[PDB]
């Protein structure tokens, strides 16, 4: 539902890096290059952002 | 039905207990004529016969089976390792062709060493007449088959974790 | 032969560190310092803020992997082990948030605390760096630009690790808490909040060791290379330089001349993360020979803000001292 | 202070100190194989023998087995002290290189 | 019995006749057979025929092959054949069902599964 | 350690290295240039350059000691049809095949208890 703070098989910290892509997907790099200007040089964190579904927004659309 | 039920069935006459899987290929790879080992690879020995409960006698350190510029331990008598209650055995006729044809058959085990050959499901698993049972259940009795299977179960599949 | 690993197209040979006294008829080093403290040295590479790299020269595999394994999860650091609950109104909760926070790196040195035996709050005297998290979200009250972004109609719509205000236990108040107590990162999305929700917690920052639950790792990059030393035999001087500069990684092999054909031999044989196409030119692979060498176990450690990587590697190499001489009496 | 750790096991010792299985309690591969390394590196030992027998990694039954004459405490401590010297000299050469 | 070697013996007398003498001590040594029986006499003579053909093969080998390691000594010794017959008696008298034996359900599931 | 009593000189016939992935496991066929006898060695091939090598002055025992292989285990001894052994090394067979003109060295537990040899020559 939310962003794993750690790359399940790497260790690197991640949760700090989702409100940059939603500001670096509108500078409009290719996803593969929004995830090179922030540090992710392995498999792991590339999964942990490319693959994740921010159900946070849509769920909170009607939380109460 | 605890020690005689497991290994011998009257419905078929064939063992039920056997290296299910990778024990087969791990032990095979041990037996492969390639694999040359180290005295430093007395490590993997010691989950088998220098090992968990009910096996900690010594082991006779099978001799240095090369004395070249480079001493080395062949892969077979690292399989054929135990040094409590010495025994004797024999086998033959693995799953390959006939003639010294890059030999993966007529293993010809003598009295607990490993002369030639390389194992298989029909020479280390649920075969019929050549096994670690019908050569170590009949001659020599029970209690020496349920304790060579364990030295395999901890010897071979903790070799793959060093080969992949 | 004797510490030259080889990288055949099918499998890696020469890999057991087969040099022990009485396992080679050359000579094997009844091993210690004089032959070992002369060959040893620790170069340094790039040193920087949370990433460190260096090239130990003369170890063998066992002590090097001992370092690796100790840096990962056999070194202690400051991270949450418990979360007290006060009005957790928010969305998904109580074990992810608990564990989210459990995963936030607090930045207190793990050499001025001790372990935690069964005490008052399980213990409240030395260890409990206690963190207070009082985040409230509501409606930004001046939004005549109706129906806009969440960033403009809400107020602290998210819960970053900048709302983690520190609580003082009279113990610590004067030594650490001048500003070196906050979590490393002041931006982590712990849980979004929509109008009418709050969170309030207490964060029992116990000591711990990585084996317990790896949220105590300080390090991320504790895994490494040996060092490649890729040879050449009577080279392929000329235009083949194009091939033996696109097969290997982009900086690895120079391409210098054409008249002096000179497929320009090794330029930087440490930048190559072994793509290994070179066995599939089928006309070159029988020239190059690949060899990662057994001396230089090039390290590259990176932290998670808790400590500078130098502090982490020094702590690991001293915890090995502790382990080795705790069985030596 | 190794009273509840080094539970040696010479019982049917063929050589006087033969089946000397230091059952190192609360232990992993980390020290285990480094020790195993240094021990195996003396021309009087034949097993460094380190093999964690349990599922859970706490009891590394290092079954050193010397060439018969010696005890096995003598190598054990030679190796532990040798690893002391090695790691301390490594730190000495290392932290004096951070000045680079 | 190959794998437990009683070294002292050699080919001097063409042991085929010595093998027949061991067949005689055989003929004596399981005519003390009998117990819950009808399981050994029915095969005792075929045992004898089998060792007789073994002796014939040994004769052919010791003649042609030897026509000096004594042709590997062509191992066979009186001790080996005595141990051989003792093992034969052991397994023949051990594989004896009734007494026992609970033969029914075993066959039932044998034909079933 | 040498109750040998071989004293040979040798050369070689044919490699067969497609068998074992260790090229340093390959079927030597060397026939005796002492009399005629053949030996299926399984050398850890390193420096044998002729079609299978060089001088093989095998001194098969029980001198600068270049002389390498020994297993200390179990054997097989056919009579052949040509008395013949199979000197296994737990993976390195050596079928000595010849006559009784050669000296002793045998037992059926001891024709693995054997030394070997390379150049000193």
């Amino acid at each position: 539902m939310i962003i794993p703070v750690r790359c399940f098989t790497c260790g690197k910290i991640v949760g700090n890096k989702w409100e940059a892509y939603l500001g670096l997907l509108q500078a409009e790099y290719t996803e593969g290059d929004a995830l090179d200007a922030l540090g992710l040089k392995r498999y792991c964190c590339r999964r942990m952002l490319l693959a994740h579904v921010d159900l946070i927004e849509k769920l909170l659309n009607y939380a109460p | 039905m605890g020690t005689k039920a497991n290994l011998v069935t009257p419905r078929n006459g064939e063992p039920l207990i056997a290296a299910i899987q990778d024990f087969l290929t791990g032990a095979y790879l041990l037996t492969l004529k390639d694999t040359f080992f180290d005295r430093a690879k007395a490590c993997q020995i010691i989950a088998s016969i220098l090992v968990g409960k009910d096996e900690k006698i010594k082991v006779r350190l099978p001799p240095p089976t090369i004395l070249k510029p480079v001493t080395l331990w062949t892969g077979k008598q690292i399989f054929s390792v135990i040094l409590r209650p010495s025994d004797d055995n024999p086998v033959r006729a693995n799953l390959r062709t006939k003639g010294l044809c890059a030999n993966d058959s007529y293993v010809t085990i003598q009295n607990s060493e490993l002369m030639s050959g390389s194992m298989d499901k029909g020479t280390l698993g649920s075969g019929s007449k050549n096994n670690i049972f019908y050569i170590l259940l009949r001659d020599w009795g029970q209690n020496e088959a349920a304790d060579a299977m364990s030295r395999l179960a901890r010897l071979a599949p903790v070799y793959l974790s060093n080969r992949g | 032969m004797r510490s030259r690993v080889v990288l055949g197209e099918f499998g890696v040979r020469n890999v057991h560190t087969t040099d022990f006294p009485g396992n080679y008829s050359g000579y094997d080093d009844a091993w210690d310092q004089d032959r070992f403290e002369k060959n040893f040295r620790v170069d340094v590479v790039h040193m920087d803020e949370n990433s460190l790299e260096f090239d130990m020269v003369g170890i063998d595999a066992a002590i090097a992997n001992a370092f690796r394994r100790i840096l990962l999860a056999e070194v202690p650091t400051m991270a949450v082990e418990k979360v007290l609950v006060y009005n957790n109104t928010s969305i998904v909760q109580d074990e992810i948030l608990a564990h989210r926070l459990g995963l936030i790196p607090i930045h207190a040195d793990p050499r001025l605390f001790e372990y935690r035996n069964q005490g008052d709050e399980e213990g409240t005297e030395i260890d409990t760096l206690q963190f207070r998290l009082q985040v409230r979200c509501t409606r930004n009250p001046h939004a005549a630009k109706d129906s806009s972004d969440p960033n403009e109609l809400y107020v602290n719509h998210k819960v970053y690790t900048r709302h983690m205000t520190w609580i003082p236990l009279g113990n610590q108040a004067d030594l650490f808490p001048e500003g070196t107590i906050r979590p490393v990162h002041d931006d982590i999305l712990i849980a979004q909040l929509r109008p009418g929700q709050e969170i309030d917690l207490l964060m029992h920052c116990v000591k711990g060791i990585g084996k317990d639950h790896a949220k105590f790792s300080p390090v991320a990059t504790a895994s490494y290379r040996l060092l490649p030393d890729i040879t050449l035999l009577e080279p392929v001087e000329g235009e083949a330089a194009e091939e033996l500069s696109r097969c290997f990684s982009p900086g690895v092999i120079e391409v210098q001349e054409v008249q002096g054909k000179k497929v320009a031999r090794v330029a930087n044989p440490r930048l190559d993360t072994f793509s290994r196409e070179i066995f599939r030119n089928e006309k070159l692979k029988k020239v190059v020979r690949l060899a990662r060498v057994r001396d230089h176990y090039i390290f590259s450690v990176e932290s998670t803000g808790v400590l500078p990587p130098d502090v982490l590697v020094s702590e690991a190499i001293k915890v090995l001292m502790g382990k080795c001489r705790r069985f030596l009496d | 202070g190794e009273r509840k750790t080094a539970l040696e096991m010479v019982q049917a010792a063929g050589t006087d100190r033969h089946c000397v299985t230091f059952v190192l309690h609360e232990e992993d591969h980390t020290l285990g194989n480094s020790l195993r390394y240094m021990i195996m590196k003396n021309p009087e030992v034949e097993f460094c023998g380190y093999t964690t027998t349990h599922p859970s990694e706490s009891k590394i039954n290092l079954r050193i087995q010397t060439r018969g004459t010696l005890p096995a405490v003598e190598p054990f401590q030679r190796g532990l002290n040798e690893l002391m010297n090695v790691c301390q000299h490594v730190l000495d050469k290392f932290e004096a290189s951070i000045k680079d | 019995i190959k794998a437990v070697f009683p070294c002292p013996s050699e080919p001097a007398l063409s042991k085929n006749e010595l093998i027949l003498t061991t067949e005689s001590i055989m003929k004596k040594s399981e005519f003390l057979c009998c117990q819950d029986s009808f399981l050994q006499e029915i095969k005792k003579f075929i045992k004898g025929v089998s060792e007789k053909i073994k002796k014939t093969r040994d004769k052919y080998g010791i003649n042609d092959n030897g026509t000096r390691v004594l042709y590997q000594l062509d191992r066979i010794t009186p001790t080996q054949v005595e141990k051989f017959l003792e093992t034969c008696r052991d397994k023949y008298m051990r594989a004896q069902m009734e007494p026992g034996s609970a033969v029914g359900a075993l066959c039932a599931q044998s034909i079933g599964e | 350690m040498a109750g040998i009593l071989f004293e040979d000189i040798f050369d070689v016939k044919d490699i067969d290295p497609e068998g074992k992935k260790f090229d340093r496991v390959s079927r030597l066929h060397c026939e005796s240039e002492s009399f005629k006898m053949d030996l299926i060695l399984d050398v850890n091939i390193q420096i044998y350059p002729v079609d299978l090598g060089d001088k093989f002055r095998l001194v098969i025992a029980s001198r600068a000691d270049q002389f390498e292989y020994v297993m200390y285990g179990k054997v097989y001894r056919i009579e052949g049809d040509r008395l013949s052994a199979y000197v296994s090394y737990g993976g390195l067979l050596m079928r000595l095949q010849g006559d009784a003109n050669n000296l002793h060295g045998f037992e059926v537990d001891s024709r693995v208890y054997l030394l070997m040899k390379k150049l000193a020559f």
